């Protein structure tokens, strides 16, 4: 039993039996270690995505099966070079077949044989959802150095046909000061000349000043309108991960043990299983559960469990990173004992369901979910430090450089 | 081996004099592996049909040369004469059908290994057993799209012609009538205080003595103020609101969904996608639409598309989207339907069918694959979106810079003007 | 419409720049030392707040332009204040919508999640008949 | 608005009981009103040195008040 | 009402916000005032 693709639930109290478009799966229970009681059973029927399209193989290939839940072991680790779980029970011709979750790698293939695959997952991560948007320099976004460098030699012309005609106690510093500090939202206080055609020059330069303001903030809001949300990790290889400990308190990020994917893991790197070694969970529940409260900031799992959970969590507060980018990208299976007659033709069997469609069908009804991965970028608020310190630095450059300025004026009159 | 060229997984080019073709670095500067293919020249029938060899490289040719050196073979490539994917076809009207292309090349004697972008159905999977795909991938729609519009003029923009008149003229309207009031209980001041408040300078001491007057102006500050704060909400607003665009959905498309005089698709001629549409007994309607227009090789499909003759492709996946980000005239839509990976086809007995199926997944698990993706696949190139947030360019500044420049010209007339004036006093 | 001074930004903004007003007045302060006291905080407040009112601007050069790039950041200031403001006023959340029969909500119902019709009409008449 | 009225009286007698401790009703009104719409109209001075604090508030009401008007408006004309 | 996006005019929940700070300001004068005299005085 697997939460998205077999779901197991109670009969019917009344009837003594479970509903329609369902099958009995047969449940064992374990007894005490002291005298164990006849074998007992009890009666659950199993229904979902593969129970589903077992019944279509079957009528299919017009075969009879009764199906049985596992009484220990997940879908299976090695130990003394033995295996346990399912991919155990069916090396032991008890079981002969198994169906469900069961993903595809090299070990489990040199033993039981598969057929092709059904559907496209992997190895993936989720990490929670920041509030707020990647915004560093977005005062730059709008305008470019060209029209910044222009407008500075524009003002710096006029002003000096204005002096010109001021020729024919209006100073050079007064002169481009008055501009410049009428261009911005006419907030200095400064003092006007006595000259018509000066008035007319500085009233054109306010008109443009004024165009431009406006322009500018629209061109900022829209833009802000439109911001993009990019996830913190890009990717494995990424320096958070194969360097955990130099950035920040380290990182709460762990597996689910007694899976393919810590054994994927495992060969690759060793060092991450070591770190991995004390910050395990107990199941997808919990795991799903405990990120929220912040106890953990990123989880490895397969990637077709997870695109189903994603969306169907209250609310969009959970995403996964990039376009979901799968890592190792294998699919699930149907283990048969090996050389056997029928893995040919249920293989062919089941490849039939590719050209008549009902899959997709079948697969929009039991997977679709609300939350979309298309760029939902909320809002970002409270415009935190991080987001406007480039002006800070500027204000403390122009500091700097008004302190050695004074300086070397200073020594050049000192002389 | 028998192989043909998509667009990715095997590339065609001419061999130098000496027989071989002067290897390409890589971005580091890598050696690229390639091989001496056999294939036939040129594309259309009728030609000197004389075989010539060439080099060939790829996507899969490395690949290859990997599955070789670990399982310990030599090989002799060479492509295939119709250069067709193949499918089942009756012919001379007999009771026995044998198919034609690769199909027939694998399946009589002529090949061992097709090593190509072999797709997985019902009907090749009864006469060829395959191994595990190493690729997923699925079938897309190729569109093209349009221009969006320009950021424009910096004054035309907001407003059309036919105000700023209407402004001109009640500036000074309302600049005489202060002027009048003035005379009956400082007329050239009365122009300046109207115009620098419009203008937010301050330009001046205009102070009027008169209660109705002070009301008049303090009434027409707020006129100024909306006026301005309008022009900005409107630049805003337009500046952000696109222009919708069709983008059809899929093949849940009314457009697809029955044939129509002003919209015309195709696809390539006897392969996977024309089998998909022609087994099922619904899909009739547009597939017979289809079959009075299919082409030859996605070669010149994707080359016709820009020439504004075909408005949808529908073929691969993959190939589309890693031709989709490299010429950024053209944008892939849709959803993913019939999802079904490629793999590497063999006879029905062949221990090379195990050991190929194993150590494929032995590559597959180690990263091989994604170090590949990167190298041959996700390059990537411009692919500014939809939307795409246009930071204003020349276009606002150029009219600008024109203005200030006739207004120096206009001064410098103006201050002719000035010394005549003088001199008439 | 939350806080009007809270919405968009938090205290610390308030905080820091009220301190590089303080900072760039001592500033300024220092560069008229070097080469009014109670006139440079009041040309710095009239800058930050766009008020008329004003004594005298500094006459050395570099106390010039300071007061050009101080006078530069209040207007980029103002100018994020408006826009994350307007984004804020115009983009909400379309969550808790039921497209219809067709929405994964119904067709696999959860505990927590409760509907009902009224008994003996024609719900249960369509609903019952069909056998999907 | 009758709030904004309001309170224009209220900081105009305000003004008026600091100036008891050429600044006139007159002027002080029309300031008042200026620096709603970005002070653009010329005006005479407050002499008194308290009179700049009281108007210092009146300022940063005015500024926040006018870009909180344009703001919400781009956002009425964009829907 | 009608219509989804709902663009709602702004109400006194604004207006009383920045109102306390001016009445604050305005209650804060006439100490001021006092506390300026005082100062002038004594020095
Ligand atoms: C992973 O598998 C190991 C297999 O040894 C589990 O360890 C045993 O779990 C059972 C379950 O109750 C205990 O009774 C044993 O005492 C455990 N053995 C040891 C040596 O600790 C382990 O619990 C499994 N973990 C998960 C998360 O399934
Ligand atoms: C493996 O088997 C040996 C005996 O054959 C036993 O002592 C050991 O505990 C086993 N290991 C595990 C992990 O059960
Ligand atoms: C250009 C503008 C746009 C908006 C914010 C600013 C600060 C700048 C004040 C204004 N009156 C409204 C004019």
């Amino acid at each position: 039993e697997e939460a998205p693709f077999v779901i197991v639930e109670s009969v019917d109290p009344l009837s003594g039996t479970c509903m329609r478009n369902t099958v009995p799966c047969q449940k064992r229970i374990i007894s005490e270690n002291k005298t164990d009681e006849e074998p007992g059973y009890i009666k659950k029927c199993c229904k979902g995505f593969c129970i589903d399209i077992l019944k279509k193989i079957s009528k299919s290939v017009k075969f009879t099966y009764d199906l049985y839940l596992v009484t220990n072991g997940k879908h299976g680790k090695k130990i003394n070079g033995t295996w346990n779980g399912m991919i155990g029970e069916v090396v032991m011709k008890r079981a002969y077949m198994a169906v469900g979750s069961l993903t595809i790698n090299e070990e489990r293939s040199e033993v039981v044989d598969f057929s092709v695959p059904f559907i496209e997952t992997g190895i993936s991560v989720m990490v929670s959802r920041s509030n707020g948007t990647v915004s560093p320099s977005a005062f730059l976004e709008p305008f470019s150095a060209d029209v910044w460098v222009m407008m500075f030699v524009m003002l710096l012309i006029v002003s000096a046909v204005a002096v010109f005609v001021f020729e024919y106690s209006f100073t050079i510093g007064k002169a481009i000061w008055l501009l410049w500090g009428l261009v911005f939202n006419n907030s200095v206080p400064v003092q006007n000349p006595k000259g018509t055609t000066s008035k007319i020059m500085v009233s054109v330069w306010a008109f443009f000043a004024v165009i431009f303001l406006a322009s500018y903030t629209a061109n900022l809001a829209a833009f802000m309108i439109q911001e993009e949300y990019v996830d913190q990790v890009s990717g494995l290889s990424d320096k958070k991960f194969q360097r955990p400990n130099d950035f920040s308190p380290p990182f709460r990020f762990g597996t689910v043990p007694n899976g393919s994917t810590e054994r994927n893991i495992r060969n690759n790197y060793a060092e991450m299983h070591a770190y991995m070694g004390k910050f395990n969970q107990r199941g997808v529940d919990d795991a799903l559960l405990s990120l929220k409260t912040g106890k953990l900031d990123a989880f490895i799992y397969d990637a077709a469990v997870l695109n189903y959970m994603a969306g169907r969590d209250e609310g969009c507060k959970l995403v996964t990173i990039g376009s979901g980018k799968v890592f190792a990208s294998t699919g699930y299976g149907i283990a048969i004992q090996k050389d056997s007659g029928w893995k040919r033709q249920v293989d062919l069997a089941i490849l039939q369901l590719f050209g008549d469609g009902e899959m997709e069908e079948l697969e929009a009804l039991w997977l679709t979910g609300i939350c979309h991965n298309e760029k939902n970028e909320v809002m970002s608020s409270q415009l935190d430090i991080d987001n406007m310190a480039g002006v800070f630095y500027m204000l403390g450059a122009a500091m700097a450089l008004s302190l050695i300025t004074f300086i070397c004026e200073h020594l050049f009159y000192w002389q | 081996i028998v192989t043909i060229h998509q667009e990715p997984f095997v590339y065609v080019k001419p061999t130098m004099s000496d027989g071989t073709c002067k290897e390409e670095f890589t971005v580091n500067g890598d050696p690229v592996k390639k091989v001496i293919c056999t294939g036939p020249n040129d594309t259309s029938p009728g030609s000197p049909r004389h075989t010539v060899p060439q080099c060939c490289y790829g996507f899969c040719i490395d690949l290859l040369i990997k599955l070789a050196r670990t399982m310990q073979f030599t090989y002799e490539v060479h492509l295939v004469a119709d250069g067709k994917f193949g499918t089942q076809e009756r012919v001379q009207n007999s009771n026995k059908k044998e198919w034609n292309g690769m199909m027939g090349e694998l399946l009589s004697g002529q090949a061992d290994m097709i090593v190509a972008p072999l797709t997985i159905n019902n009907e090749r999977a009864q006469y060829i057993e395959f191994s595990k795909p190493f690729k997923y991938q699925g079938l897309t729609i190729l569109v093209k799209k349009e221009i969006p519009r320009s950021t424009l003029d910096s004054f035309m923009q907001p407003f059309q012609s036919t105000l700023w008149l209407l402004v001109g003229l009640s500036v000074h309207v309302v600049a005489v009538m202060l002027y009048l009031l003035d005379r009956f209980s400082t007329l050239s001041s009365a122009m300046w205080f109207s115009w620098g408040v419009l203008l937010n300078s301050g330009i001046g001491e205009g102070a009027p003595r008169s209660f109705s007057a002070r009301i008049l102006g303090m009434v027409w500050a707020g006129f100024a103020m909306i006026i301005v704060a309008s022009y900005t909400a409107n630049l805003a607003a337009f500046l952000v609101l696109d222009r919708p665009e069709e983008r059809i959905t899929g093949i849940n498309d009314p457009r697809l969904r029955n044939p129509s005089d002003k919209f015309i698709y195709a696809t390539v001629k006897q392969s996977s996608v024309d089998i998909y549409f022609r087994r099922q007994v619904e899909l009739s309607t547009m597939y017979r639409h289809m079959e009075k227009h299919n082409y030859e090789s996605a070669a010149e499909a994707i080359q016709a598309v820009r020439d504004n003759k075909l408005h949808a492709f529908i073929w691969d996946s993959a190939v589309l989207e890693f031709e989709a980000s490299q010429k950024c005239d053209l944008v892939t839509t849709g959803e993913l339907f019939f999802r079904s990976g490629f793999g590497i086809g063999m006879r029905k007995d062949s221990p090379w069918k195990q050991q190929v199926s194993l150590s494929i997944l032995k590559s597959h698990e180690n990263g091989f694959m994604e170090d590949l993706d990167k190298t041959w696949v996700r390059y990537q190139e411009c692919d500014s979106r939809s939307n795409a947030p246009a930071t204003l360019t020349f276009e606002n500044m150029a009219g600008v810079f024109m203005l200030v420049a006739g207004g120096i010209v206009a001064g410098i007339f103006l201050i002719f003007i000035e010394i005549a004036y003088k001199r008439h006093k």
